[PDB]
């Protein structure tokens, strides 16, 4: 939709959601394994695992149906291997080491994390703010190597291996309408 | 009782058995407006019915015409009513003409009122099932000869029972209106009963039982010690959130005026002291020297005010306050902090409250004055939760300038000796004078009434008299009059308080209204305020003087 | 929604051309148009924002009598508050009469 | 698509489309299998959710009897409902974008369609109701412009699809605007069929592009996200090698 | 001796990096900001300074143009930490950063300021009547001997605490037999900063 040029890029709002339709492991609280009751049956999801699960044992769910039943009283999420300390450490450590190479970390960087310590604040091993700085602490290092990467801007390509959604999303228009122009001036020329 | 304190759980379950529904608001809340504990009661229930995902309305309402109006404008879809801070002490079967016959299917629609009241109307519990309220444990003990005579009354020699029992019934009426105990205290039970404690809880129902230490102090020392033990039951990082027993004294925003200040507005030492005059502000400052204050340091900020004698001030105060007596002014209360926002306590937060709702933002500017109240109230309701402190800080310096203007007031009162001493009752009027404007407000003319009745109290006299006060809006041409009942020192043994003392204006009022054609209207929730005309007041008063209270 | 909602943008119009107007009548029938055939089961004049969150609070705005809703009864009375599904409002959110989303 | 392996993968479909269409500079065909699919599921689902719900609706009213079950009855259909207005608002934000794409390059596809010998037709690209969305708001537009200005204009210049003189007024699609990239590989599991692809040191498969302009040639391998020209990448991308982001 | 201003140091940039509101680190994020844009000065609250830690507070209110410098040097490696980029080891022109607080204690005025308010922090206000031109004053002089003939740095703060707070010129040479203070001051290669004076009324 244009809505004041909408048409081009992606809002927050979308890339939440697009994040958010993200399967994710669960740790239930509540049983509804069959008589041997309603049938889930939905469109977009294997029911299979819905249908067929049993309290305290791990199972695999979308996010936002974890996310409404950690609104109720039925859900535990389980945190991934990134969200705690001893791994964080090596992830800085080694963006500390290589200064011209972008840390392997998935597209969903930084929104789970958003949306877990916004709902799941309680469930985690480690405090809370030991966290949040460390990720501030990646945020920052990510955003100075960003800076020193974007000095020279090519007309013809360019690489970046492992930008994240929002690192990406921020930075699509100004890099476009540059190269752009840029591109506009040498075929100009030719 | 109808429901006795263990058994409100049971209630609970049916209106999940009720109301709990998908796509259907089934459960409408009607709350006393202008009102604390109100308010709290209706937080914690609003919290509780979010948790398991029950849709819910909030209304508020100032008067019983109000009342009516919106019963009326209610569909037989409702299956549960809530009424809460109000409707305890009259019929309401009678009063919106429900008909028994018309709601069996039962009953149907149930209505639950929740009051404190303990005049409350002895029909509206043992006549009716359609209406079903929480007692507080009055029934079972104290309504226990009262009852007998209502089911009895519900061959010539007979006629001596029918004459106990209206004799039993008058004596159980004719009483004042007073109340004995907290909503949110009872909210509170029955969260503990069910398991669905909080620090938000616990931080709401101190709030409600703090709200009464002005005028129900032996209702606050009887709730204390369980605010206490609840409290006791359940490195400084950015998240802590720590309740405490910390020491603090009656005194107005003291941990956000100067101490100076403080001292200078807090109504007990203006009580003690007699700080209208020159003599009050001379003790003032000898008392401050005999500490050794300077009187530069005192009129500083609480934050940078110095540190060594922030620490020494409890051993300041312990070591000089005995000459002049004021040492009932250090109580033990509680303290909220959260990380590094800074701290607050249960008292400040509750005058930020009240002034907040004071002050913020013939028959129409009386429809637009009540509009404006509501909307007041769910301002002070959105200032609540933590994410908003620009709508405290706010309420804090408002609270500031009603207290000063309020003081300003009445020390001309106090100067032009407008108080007329008559041979029942105190009266005084307020014809004429500076921010006539602002005491439009029943809130505002109750504090008025209170910072004066303590100042009475605070004399030599020896006469426990009501206190009838008045004002004018000359737009339009009416006087608000509002009765107060005398108060004991703050100082004074429990063996003297078998019995609080009660209000007989409401049923005086309503007499006298009976009798007369006055013009007058009587909606207040509220029974002891009313609204009068200029030119009729003068002959009320003296119908007031000549009829027995 | 293709209404032009004369009754609450600009208020009288006038500042358009006739041309400018029985162009915009004429977007108008488009606009009813299109969502009467294949797609009638989804609102292509609807709101934007992804579906977040289920239950939400919403506080009145302005005043009316009582509207009726699937298996319910909203009433809307002056300055209240609602604790209702998502889904249902949104359609009043856009007319202005509800706030506090 | 000829046939599903799951309803998961029409809708995995139906958001790599949308995703591809908003951010695509030059409007793209019309899956038409895969949303006659979906609608004919919304319809049952919501017939369903419905019966469903009429019922309850139903036995709670002929008598008061006993209330559903709180468990295992609102949240079931809770999630169904959430989920398809979750469904409906992405489908609504594909179908306005695609109108919206439409309304800008109106006159360069009409003026291409009566083309004999383009042999991309306008059928394919649109659905009908885009068809007669396009026609009528084109002869709207012409008539309002004809009203207003045309009809004082010389006999020379009235027309509105001139292409001669100083400056043409058809709006091409820009083909070489730049758009992020991100190299998905071959659909197939095995990844490694494609007669296209080609390997490097340490092997890493990669397609080998080139580019006219520059006489260069641009080398792109499997998990490398890339910013590159739009005109370049066509054939990638109608082929699902690669996906936009 | 050192000892002291390293937990000082040390505390002041854990008060920087360890403060947060809600879920925003407000100091880190002005200190982007203000590199960003060349403003090399950074803005403290007193009552966050208050909140987080009362004995640093005291400690500023004791002793002001003791402790002041050390803020504003941890302000600088805070800023150097989080802007540059180690290299597994350049230009470096980062002076040392301007501290600039706001408050909001009682007003004191011009008259009342008498002999019991000296080294202290204070606040007023008034009217502003006269100006004076710019002036230079040095912060890195580069210093040079006759004799033995050798280059040596030093590092000037410009905050005073007894009248003096100068050393002019070291007493002897470094290490023969030069004279009491063999030294002149090479004017290149020195860094300036600018100052002014105000009259108030
Ligand atoms: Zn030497």
């Amino acid at each position: 939709s244009l809505p004041a040029h909408l048409q081009q890029t992606f809002s927050p709002e979308e890339i939440q959601f697009i994040v958010e339709n993200e399967p994710i492991k669960i740790f239930p609280r509540i049983t509804t394994r069959q008589k041997i009751h309603t049938r889930w049956q939905l469109i977009t999801t294997d029911d299979k695992a819905l249908n067929n699960m049993v309290a305290m044992r791990s199972t695999e769910v979308v996010l936002w149906i974890a996310l409404l039943l950690k609104q109720q009283s039925k859900c535990s999420i389980v945190a991934p291997q990134w969200l705690t300390t001893k791994e964080l450490d090596r992830k800085i450590q080694y963006e500390k080491t290589h200064p011209d190479r972008f840390s392997e970390l998935p597209w969903n960087w930084l929104v789970l994390a958003r949306i877990l310590f916004n709902k799941a604040k309680d469930d985690f091993h480690d405090p809370i703010h030991e966290l949040r700085g460390k990720i501030q602490d990646l945020r920052e290092i990510r955003q100075i190597k960003v800076l020193k990467g974007l000095k020279y801007l090519n007309e013809s390509h360019l690489q970046l291996d492992n930008l994240s959604l929002l690192e990406i999303n921020e930075l699509r228009p100004f890099i476009t309408e540059i190269m752009d122009k840029l591109r506009e001036i040498h075929t100009a020329s030719l | 009782m109808y429901y006795g304190i263990s058994q409100f759980s049971e209630a609970y379950n049916k209106i999940l058995r009720n109301s709990s529904s998908h796509s259907s608001c089934q459960l409408v809340i009607f709350v006393s407006c202008l009102n604390i504990d109100a308010l709290c009661a209706t937080k914690m229930l609003s919290l509780l019915f979010k948790k398991q995902l029950v849709q819910s309305q909030i209304v508020p309402i100032f008067g019983y015409s109000e009342l009516r109006r919106h019963y009326s404008q209610l569909d037989d879809n409702i299956n549960s009513l809530l009424l809460v801070g109000f409707g305890g002490v009259i019929d309401l079967e009678a009063f919106l003409e429900i008909d028994p016959q018309e709601y069996v299917i039962s009953f149907r629609r149930d209505i639950y009122v929740l009051d404190a009241h303990r005049p409350w109307n002895l029909d509206n519990i043992f006549g009716s099932q359609i209406i079903q309220c929480f007692d507080d444990g009055t029934v079972d003990d104290t309504l226990g000869e009262q009852k007998e005579a209502y089911y009895k009354l519900l061959r010539k020699q007979r006629k001596k029972q029918i004459h106990e029992y209206e004799g039993v019934l008058e004596e159980y009426y004719s009483q004042g209106t007073t109340v004995v105990n907290s909503i949110s205290a009872q909210i509170y039970s029955l969260l503990s009963a069910i398991g669905e404690t909080n620090l938000s809880n616990l931080w709401l129902n101190i709030l409600g039982t703090t709200s009464l230490d002005i005028a129900y102090a032996q209702v606050y020392n009887r709730l204390y010690p369980l605010l206490q033990d609840e409290v006791k039951r359940l490195v400084k990082t950015p998240d802590t959130l720590t309740l405490n027993i910390q020491p603090d004294y009656y005194l107005f925003l003291l941990r956000h005026s100067s101490l100076y200040d403080s001292f200078y507005y807090s109504n007990y030492v203006n009580a003690k002291l007699s700080l209208w005059n020159e003599n009050g502000k001379k003790r003032l400052h000898k008392m401050f020297a005999r500490m050794g204050i300077p009187l530069s340091t005192a009129q500083e900020t609480w934050l940078y005010m110095d540190h060594s004698i922030k620490r020494e001030l409890g051993i300041i105060f312990d070591k000089n306050l005995d000459r002049y007596g004021l040492q009932d002014i250090i109580r033990d209360g509680f303290v909220r902090t959260l990380g590094y926002r800074g701290s607050i306590s249960a008292s400040e937060f509750v005058e930020a409250l009240t002034a907040l709702l004071e002050v913020g933002n013939s028959a129409q500017k009386l429809t637009n004055l009540r509009k404006r109240w509501v909307s007041n109230f769910w301002l002070s309701w959105d200032a609540l939760d933590d994410r908003k402190v620009e709508l405290l800080n706010r309420g804090i310096q408002l609270a500031q300038d009603l207290q000063r203007a309020i003081f300003n007031t009445g020390v001309a009162i106090l100067e032009k000796k407008l108080i007329k001493h008559l041979r029942i009752y105190r009266l005084c009027v307020l014809q004429d004078g500076p921010d006539l404007d602002l005491y439009r407000n029943p809130l505002t003319l109750l504090r008025l009434g209170n910072w004066l009745i303590e100042c009475c109290a605070e004399s030599e006299d020896k006469q426990l008299l009501p206190m009838v006060l008045a004002s004018i809006d000359e737009n339009t041409d009416t006087y608000l009059v509002a009765g107060l009942t005398p108060r004991y020192p703050r100082g004074l043994d429990t063996i003297h308080t078998k019995k609080p003392i009660l209000n007989n204006f409401s049923m005086a009022f309503q007499q006298i209204t009976a009798e007369t054609d006055a013009k007058v209207r009587i909606d207040n929730f509220e029974s002891s305020i009313i609204e009068i005309r200029r030119e009729d007041l003068s002959p009320f008063l003296e119908k007031l003087t000549l009829s027995g209270l | 929604n293709g209404l032009d909602l004369m009754s609450s943008s600009q208020q009288d119009t006038n500042n358009l051309s006739h041309q400018e107007q029985e162009y915009l009548k004429e977007y108008c029938d488009l606009i009813t148009d299109l969502k009467s055939g294949d797609l009638v089961d989804i609102d292509l004049s609807g709101s934007l924002v992804p579906p977040s969150d289920v239950f939400i609070d919403v506080r009145v705005l302005k005043d009316a009598g009582e509207i009726q809703t699937e298996y319910g009864v909203f009433n809307l009375i002056k300055d209240s508050q609602f604790f209702v599904r998502q889904s249902d409002v949104e359609r009043l959110i856009q007319q202005g009469y509800l706030q506090k989303i | 698509t000829q046939i599903y392996v799951s309803p998961q993968q029409d809708f995995s479909d139906l958001m790599k489309s949308w995703k591809n269409e908003r951010c695509s500079p030059e409007l793209l065909p019309y899956p038409h299998q895969l949303m006659k699919r979906l609608l004919n599921r919304i319809s049952m689902q919501s017939q369903l959710i419905e019966n469903i719900s009429m019922g309850f609706l139903d036995m709670q009213n002929a008598s008061n009897a006993n209330p559903p079950m709180p468990n295992e009855s609102k949240l079931p259909l809770l999630c169904m409902e959430t989920e398809l207005e979750r469904l409906k608002f992405v489908i609504r934000s594909y179908i306005r974008c695609r109108l919206s794409k439409i309304d800008k390059f109106s006159l360069y596809l009409r003026q291409l369609n009566e083309d004999e010998n383009s042999l991309i037709s306008l059928t394919d690209l649109l659905s009908k109701d885009e068809i007669k969305y396009h026609d009528t708001h084109s002869l709207i537009w012409l008539k309002l412009v004809n009203d207003s200005i045309l009809k004082y204009m010389p006999e020379e210049l009235q027309a509105i699809n001139d292409t001669e003189g100083s400056v043409n007024m058809i709006d091409e699609p820009d083909w070489n605007k730049f758009v992020f990239i991100h190299v998905n590989g071959p659909p197939d599991g095995k990844w490694n069929e494609d007669p296209l692809l080609q390997e490097n040191e340490f092997g890493k498969p990669c397609y080998t592009v080139t580019i006219p302009d520059l006489k260069e040639e641009v080398e792109l391998t499997i998990g490398s996200i890339y910013v590159m020209r739009y005109e370049v990448i066509r054939d990638l991308l109608r082929d699902d090698k690669v996906a936009l982001i | 001796n050192d000892d002291d201003n390293t937990e000082i140091i040390k505390s002041f940039k854990n008060f920087i990096l360890e403060f947060r509101l809600d879920s925003q680190f407000i100091y880190r994020d002005q200190l982007r900001n203000n590199i960003l844009v060349k403003n090399y000065s950074l803005t403290v609250n007193m009552e966050h300074l208050i909140g987080y830690n009362e004995d640093i507070y005291k400690k500023l209110s004791d002793e002001p143009s003791d402790i002041i410098p050390l803020f504003e040097t941890a302000i600088t490696q805070v800023a150097k930490r989080i802007s540059i980029l180690s290299r597994a080891q350049l230009l470096n022109s980062l002076p040392t950063f301007q501290l600039i607080l706001n408050s909001n204690a009682n007003q004191i005025p011009l008259r009342d300021l008498d002999s019991e308010h000296v080294s202290k922090i204070v606040r007023l206000s008034g009217i502003i009547i006269s100006t004076s031109v710019l002036s230079s004053r040095a912060t890195y002089l580069s210093i040079m001997c006759r004799n033995c003939r050798h280059t040596t740095s030093i590092t000037i703060n410009n905050f005073n605490s007894i009248t003096g707070n100068t050393v002019s010129l070291p007493r002897s040479c470094l290490s023969k037999n030069c004279g009491p203070d063999p030294y002149i001051i090479i004017h290149e290669s020195s860094k300036f900063i600018d100052q002014q004076f105000l009259k108030l009324q």
